[PDB]
């Protein structure tokens, strides 16, 4: 399972 | 021996064009298993490798779900980055990433990591303690204070020790016949004449996997590698992998030189000549 | 970050004209992400053709592969065009039997 992007 | 996962994600801005195009590739080791791409008809989370159909309907729909929110984040940082940089609302740009861990055969971490690059550099990066971040430029700094006002190392941190080593686990015990198979190299020779009595020798190693693999040529048992020219290893599509190393030498010395042929999946190393 | 793209062309098996294989196109070491790969039968456009193995290198150069099933004849060829900003005009490598 690919982990959970926030923004930069 | 040792696993990995890992996620390719890329987010590109086409002005003119409409929404930035977003991805999102999975692997396990050298193999493909899951990948999104927003340029479908109907973007959906889709199986790449075989054994992931042992996931129900509810892991593709989290999944999905997980991957759109992240376009969203992305089509977000895009806008920011401009302001970032001051730059042109008119032009195209890249963020790129890569996140994953690692497990030792016993299914412990190893290390885990992600790294972002904007336009094809380096943008900021967590350390391998995965407490804190490290940034390329000042535009990163923002990023990095940003995250650490938000405790976003430690919530990536979680990610990676958890969630990313015990799905991990998980993918290698369903794909086990897969992931931990080894296809052993079948390799072979080819000649090519050149100007001035020099030939060209080619070495092949075919469908072997992993695709971890040392290919050298010799001469009086010493190995030639400043000498030869080489691909990078790559996949045929069929989940295996390939790759030729070749060295030039005098016409009639072709029997001199020897390819080598090293493979998890050789127990003894390769030899042959032309 | 304004790299050129490398084309190579070849099969999963020693061609052996009659028997199935595969011709793959793997373009790599290539930015900006956005590509053209087209592969070809006798100059024609190989219809249902695989996108898979997309990544990137250390330096964040782009690698994509481009698959398609076929069985070699001793006439005809196969090639690979590629479309960049790196480059005026598409790029086409053919297929090498002999390599
Ligand atoms: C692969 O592992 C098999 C055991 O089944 C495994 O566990 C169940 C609960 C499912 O997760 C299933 O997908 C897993 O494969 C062995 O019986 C089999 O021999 C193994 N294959 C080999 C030899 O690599
Ligand atoms: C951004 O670039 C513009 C010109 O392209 C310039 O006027 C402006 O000062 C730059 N931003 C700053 C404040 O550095």
């Amino acid at each position: 399972s690919a982990p959970d992007f926030r923004p930069l | 021996g040792p696993h990995s996962l890992r996620y390719f994600v890329t987010a590109v801005s086409r002005p003119g064009l409409g929404e930035p195009r977003y991805m999102e590739v999975g692997y396990v080791d050298d193999t493909e298993f899951v990948r999104f791409d927003s340029d479908a008809e109907n973007p959906r989370y889709e199986p790449r490798a075989r054994w992931m159909e042992q996931e129900g309907p509810e892991y593709w729909e989290r999944e999905t779900q997980k991957a759109k929110g992240n376009e969203q984040s992305f089509r977000v940082d895009l806008r920011t980055l401009l302001g970032y940089y001051n730059q042109s609302k008119g032009g195209s740009h890249t963020i790129q990433v890569i996140s994953g861990c690692e497990v030792g055969s016993d299914g412990r971490l190893l290390r885990g990591y992600q790294q972002y690059a904007y336009d094809g550099c380096d943008y900021i990066a967590l350390n391998e303690d995965l407490k804190t971040w490290t940034a390329a430029d000042m535009a990163a700094l923002i990023t990095k204070h940003k995250w650490e006002q938000a405790g976003e190392a430690e919530r990536l941190r979680a990610y990676l020790e958890g969630t990313c080593v015990e799905w991990l686990r998980r993918y290698l015990k369903n794909g086990n016949a897969t992931l931990l198979r080894t296809d052993s190299p079948k390799a072979h020779v080819t000649h090519h004449s050149r100007p001035e009595d020099k030939v060209t020798l080619r070495c092949w190693a075919l469908g072997f996997y992993p695709a971890d693999i040392t290919l050298t040529w010799q001469l009086n048992g010493e190995e030639l590698i400043q000498d030869m020219e080489l691909v990078e290893t790559r996949p045929a599509g069929d989940g295996t992998f390939q790759k030729w190393a070749s060295v030039v030498v005098p016409l009639g010395k072709e029997q001199y030189y020897t390819c080598h042929v090293y493979h998890q999946g050789l127990p003894e190393p390769l030899t042959l000549r032309w | 970050i304004q790299k050129t793209p490398q084309i190579q062309v070849y099969s999963r098996h020693p061609p052996e004209n009659g028997k199935p294989n595969i011709l793959n196109c793997y373009v790599t070491q290539f930015h900006p992400p956005h590509i053209e790969i087209q592969m070809l039968k006798n100059g024609k456009k190989i219809p249902k053709v695989e996108m898979s193995d997309m990544s990137f290198s250390k330096d964040w150069s782009f690698y994509i592969l481009a698959h398609t099933e076929f069985t070699p004849t001793e006439t005809d060829t196969y090639a690979c065009r590629v479309k960049h900003d790196s480059m005026a005009e598409p790029k086409t490598v053919y297929w090498d039997r002999d390599m």
